[PDB]
DNA sequence: TTTTTTCGTAGCTGAGGCCCTCAGCTACGTTTTTTTTTT
DNA sequence: TTTTTTCGTAGCTGAGGGCCTCAGCTACGTTTTTTTTTT
C-alpha cells in the first residue's frame, strides 16, 4: 500500500463521484488516497473507462530513484 | 458509461468511521455527508470496512445501496456507542463457505473441535482434554473474570462487575461504559470481517442461537489482548464523553494490530479445526 | 410475513411508531406491532430514530427497487435467525432430505408428481425438457419467431428481442424472490436444485412461479416491439408484483418447499 | 523520505518556480516529490512566504491510518 | 517578497541527471532544458547531487548560478562520458574542515595514517605494518590488477589491460569505455559529496597533486564494490551504445546501495584516523 | 594572471579559440593561450564546445556579477591546484608564520610597520581604532551625519542610509576580492584575521584595499542622498573596479601578501 | 582606424480561453441474463 | 368516507466567474552587512 495521487481535468460528473469512493478530493480534481497497487490498477481502468473527453494524471510512490511513478490519460501540455 | 463498481479487499481499508447529525446521501455516485448549515463532507466509502452512524443521522436508499455495492458495513449505534443494528447486502454469502459452517456447526464433535481450537487461540493453550462445551463455556467463564480483575488492579480502577442498564446508559458505571464502546467497535469490524469473507454472523460454536453468535465468538479470541486493555486505560482518566476517546483509541490498535489483516485468516483457522477440508 | 412497501419519503418516529413523512406532514402512520419487515422503495430516507425502534422490536428493513424489482441491501444481514438457517442448511446437506425438497419444488411448478425413480441430478433433465417445451409453446402462442433460449451473460446487446425481455423479466423476479426470501428468514444462497452460486435458492424459488406470469409478459411486451422493451418489461413486472401480491405468496410457497423435508420447522 | 503532492492556485510565478526547484510539476500547479520531514517544512514555509494571495493543499505520505496528512494555506471550500 | 534558497542534504537527493542538445535557462527561477523544437522540460535541480551536461548543451550564467545556489554540481561529460570539468559555489568550503584535511595532508605520520585507514576500508582487512605510503601504493596496485583478472573471468569479459586513448575514443575497448563511464558517474557524486562536506578535492593522500586526489582517493575504496562489476556485465553484452545502459546501472547502484548517504561518513571515518580531533 | 571579462553573448569555440556570439556575429575574439581566466558576466551563455576547450587548457571558468561586485559560481570547485591550497595553509596553521603574514597585511593596509610586540589577536585592536578613526574622518570631510558603524546582519532595512551604503560597498568588494583569489589559485575560506568563516580569507584581502577606493564612494553617495542608495553604491563599485582595475591589481597583491612568510612560493 | 546596444530574465498587463460551479429544468427509480443451442 | 404528485438523484444547458497562458513591453544585471557601541 502506497500514496496514490489522481488530477482530473474537464472530466465528466460521475468520475469526479466515483473517484471520491475510494480517494479524498482535496480540490477541485484532486484526489489522494493510500491504495495497494491492484487497487491502483482498479482505479485507472476506472479512469480510462469514465474519463471520456478529458484528462487525467495518476501519480503514486514508489521504491524507484526518484520515489514515485505517473501514467497519464488523454493528451497534455505536461 | 457505466463501469461496475466492486468492493476492495477488507485488509486494504481503514477500520471505521463515526457520521452523526447530517443526511447522507449519493451525490454524482459517491457517499455524502450534509449537516445543519449545508456543509458538504465526503466520505470515501469504499475505503473503510465500516461506518457508524450515530443519532441525527438520515441516509438516503442511494446510499445505504451504495455502501452495499462498494461492500462497506453499515452500522447503527446507539447510547454509549452499542452496536444496535446493520445492512449489508444479503446476496453477499457464499454457498461453500455457508455451508462448511454450517456443517461444522451442526455436529457437536465437530463443533467441540472448533471451540476447543477458539479456546487455544484465545488463551495461548490447549483445553482440558474430554471436557464438553459447556465445560469449556465455564473454564473461558473463569478465565475472563479473573482478566477482568487483573486489569482493574493494573490501571487502578474500581471494578465492580460487567454490568449496565438497558433502559438507562446513565446508571452503569464509566468502566463499563468504556467496555461496551470498545467492543462495540471490535464487534463493527468482526461483522464486517465474517460477512466479507462469505459467512453468516448468526451461526456460531461457542455463542449459539443468537443473530451476532459468530461475532462473539471470534471477537472473544483477540478481545483481551487488544481492546478492552484500553477501555481500562482510558476509564482510570475519568473523561466527559470516554465514547469518543474509546473509539478513537480502538481505531489506533486496529491499524498498529493490523486487525483486519487478521481477522478473516483467523477465522478460516478456527473453522479449519473441525478437520473438514475447506472450500477454496 | 406482514410486511407494507414504503416509496418517497421519510421513515421516522412519533410518539413510539413507525410514520412516513412528506412535505405533506405524515403520509402513512405505523404501529409497531403491525409489521414484521418494512421495504424501502427508492425515493426514501431512513432515519436513526427509526432504525433503532426497529431494532427494539425486530423488524427487518430491506432495501429494495420499486415493487421488489431490485434487492440492494438488508437489516440483519446473513439472516437473522440460527435456527432458520440451519434448518435449511440441514435439509440442504442430507441427499434424502434433499430430493424430498427438490421433488416437492418439482411438483410446485408443474403441477405433477416428480418421477419416483430419478435423483435430483436426473430430475435436471427433465425440468429443462418442459422448459423447452414452455417457451415454444409460448412463442408459439403470442406470435413471435424463436429458435430458442440465447444469451451471452458478459454482453446484453447480442441477444435479439425476445431473450433480452426474458432476461429481464427473469431479473425482476429474482428481485422478489431474493425479498421474499429475505423476510421469511432463509439465505439465498442455500438452493436445492441449483446450488454453489450466492442465490442459488432464489433461482430454485423464482423458477417455481416463473412461467406463471412473468415470462408470458416478457412475451407479450417482445411481440408489442416497443422502443425500450427492458425498461416496459421491468415496469410491467413491477405493476404485476404488486396487483397479485407475489412477495407475501412466496413467503408461505418457500416454507412449504422446505416443510417438504418432513423435519420439524423452528417455531 | 515520504511522497509529496502540492497543488497551488493562483500563486506568483516565482512561487511557481520555486516549487520547480525540488518538486515535480505534472499539472499546472500540481508538484509531486519525495521529501524528509524538514525538508518538506522547509518547502512549506517557501509556500507561506511566497503564495500572497493564492491559496495552497499539501499533502504527504504517513504512516497513520489513512496513510497521509495534509495542511493548507489560504482559503478554499474543501 | 523574497526568501533564501538554500541547499538540501545530499542524502536526500537523487544522485544524477543527464542532459543533452537544448539550452538551459532559468524561467521563473527553476532550472529549465529547452530542445531545437521548443520543448521545454523542468528540471528539480536543487533535488539532484549532480547534472552531467552532455555535447550540445549551452547554459545560460543565471542557470549556473542557481545551481551553485541550491548546491548542485554541474559536471561537463565528455566522450565515453568522461567527466571533463565542474562548477560549484567556491564558497562553498568551511574553514575548520579545510584546515583539518590540510594538517592530516602535511604531516607525513598522520598521511600514513590516513591511507593505512583508506586501505582497510577497501579491502576489509589491515595493511601490513610499518609500510611506507609508496609500498601501500605498490600493494594495492597488485591487489587492483588481481581485481581486474578475476572481474574478466566471472563475466567471461577478454581483458587486455586498463588502456584509452586520449586522442580517440574508438581507439579504446568496450570493457574500457564502460569503466571509464561507470567511474566517470562515481567521481561525480563523490565530488558532489566531497564539496558538499566543506573538503577539497584536491587536497588528497594516496592520490596527491591532481586537482581531484582526493576524489580519487574516496571512490577508490569503494569503486570495485559498486560501479566496475556491473561495467564488466554491461560491457560482456556487448552493446551500441554502454553508456547509457552505464549511466542507468549506476543510478540504480547508487540508489540500492544508499551511496550518498554513505559518502560523506566515509569522508569523515577516513580523515579520522589521523587521530586529530575532527571538527563540528 | 591575465583575464577578461564577457557579457551579454554566448561563449563558443571556432578553430580552437575562444569566441564570444552576438545577434551581431563574433564580437570578441579570444586565442586560447591569451587568458588562463574568463569571467563570465550576466546575460552569458556557455557552450559545451567552449567548456571542452577550457578543460584542455586549464582556463578557470568564474561566473560573476558585473565587473565581479559577486562570485556566483567557479569552475574547478574547491580549487585546481594543491601546492596553492597547502602553500596558503601551511602559512595560516603555523603560528609564526601567520604573524608575518598578517604583519605584511598591517603593512599594506595602514602604509606604515606593525608594532612588533604584538600577537595577531592584540594587532586586531590597533586595527579596529584605525578603522574607527577613518570612518569619522571620512564623515566628517563628507559632511555625513556619522555615531558610529551600525548595522542588523539579520535585518537591512534598521540602518541609516549611510551604513546601508557601507554594506552595500563592501558586499561588491568581497565580490572582486574572491574572483581574485580564484584567479590566483587560493581559497577564500582560509584566512589569517579573520577565521572561521567561509570567505575569511577574501575578508582579508579586502580589508587591505577597503577604504582607499569603495568606503569613500559609499559616503559620498551617502551625503548625494539618492532614491535607491545601495544600487547606486553597487554600480559606483562596479565603474570603479573597471576603471582602475581592481581585480587585476588584487592578484599580485595576494601574492606577495602571502609571500611574506619567507617560505618558498608554487611555482 | 571611431561614433561598436548586445543577452538573459522578471514584472506588469490585457486578451484569450479553458473549465469549474451552480441554478433551473426534465426525467426516472434501471447497467438486467443462473447449466441457453426450440418444438 | 374519494378524486391522496410525493422524494432522491442524474443528465443537460446556459450564465457566471475564476485562473492559467502568453504576447508585448519595460527594466535591470541586485536580496547586500564579517569581531559594529565614532573621533
Amino acid at each position: 500500500m502506497s500514496m496514490l495521487v489522481v488530477v482530473t481535468e474537464n472530466v465528466p460528473p460521475r468520475l469526479r463521484g466515483r473517484l471520491a469512493i475510494w480517494l479524498l478530493e482535496v480540490r477541485a480534481g484532486v484526489y489522494v488516497g493510500d491504495v495497494s497497487a491492484k487497487i491502483r490498477e482498479m482505479i485507472w481502468e476506472q479512469i480510462a473507462g469514465l474519463a471520456e473527453e478529458g484528462n487525467v494524471v495518476m501519480a503514486w510512490a514508489t521504491n524507484t530513484e526518484t520515489g514515485f511513478e505517473f501514467q497519464t490519460f488523454g493528451l497534455n501540455r505536461r | 458509461t457505466w463501469l461496475p463498481l466492486n468492493p476492495i479487499p477488507l485488509k486494504d481499508r481503514v477500520s471505521m468511521i463515526f457520521l452523526q447529525y447530517g443526511q447522507i446521501d449519493v451525490i454524482d455516485g459517491a457517499f455524502v455527508l450534509i449537516d445543519k448549515t449545508g456543509i458538504r463532507t465526503h466520505i470515501p466509502v469504499g475505503s473503510v470496512a465500516c461506518i457508524m452512524l450515530e443519532p441525527g443521522t438520515r441516509v438516503s436508499h442511494a446510499a445505504v445501496r451504495l455502501a452495499a455495492q462498494v461492500g462497506t458495513l453499515l452500522v447503527w449505534v446507539g447510547e454509549a456507542g452499542v452496536r444496535v443494528y446493520a445492512s449489508g447486502q444479503p446476496g453477499g454469502a457464499r454457498s461453500d463457505k455457508l455451508l462448511y459452517q454450517a456443517k461444522l456447526a451442526l455436529d457437536e464433535d465437530l463443533r467441540l473441535k472448533v471451540v476447543r481450537k477458539m479456546f487455544e487461540l484465545r488463551f495461548g493453550e490447549p483445553a482440558p482434554a474430554r471436557r464438553s462445551v459447556e465445560q469449556l463455556r465455564g473454564i473461558e467463564g473463569s478465565r475472563v473474570r479473573a482478566t477482568y480483575a487483573l486489569l482493574a488492579k493494573q490501571y487502578g480502577v474500581t471494578w465492580n462487575g460487567r454490568r449496565y442498564d438497558p433502559k438507562d446508559w446513565e446508571k452503569g458505571d464509566t468502566i463499563n461504559q468504556c467496555i461496551s464502546a470498545a467492543t462495540s467497535c471490535l464487534y463493527g469490524v468482526t461483522e464486517a470481517a465474517i460477512l466479507a469473507a462469505g459467512y453468516a454472523p448468526a451461526i456460531g460454536f461457542v455463542h449459539t442461537g443468537k443473530p451476532l453468535s459468530f461475532v462473539y465468538d471470534i471477537a472473544d479470541i483477540i478481545k483481551f489482548d487488544t481492546v478492552v486493555p484500553k477501555a481500562f486505560e482510558i476509564a482510570r482518566r475519568n473523561p466527559g464523553e470516554p465514547d469518543r476517546e474509546v473509539r478513537l483509541a480502538c481505531r489506533d490498535i486496529f491499524r498498529s494490530s493490523k486487525t483486519l489483516a487478521k481477522l478473516i485468516p483467523l477465522i478460516e483457522d478456527v473453522l479449519a479445526a473441525g478437520e473438514i477440508q475447506p472450500p477454496a
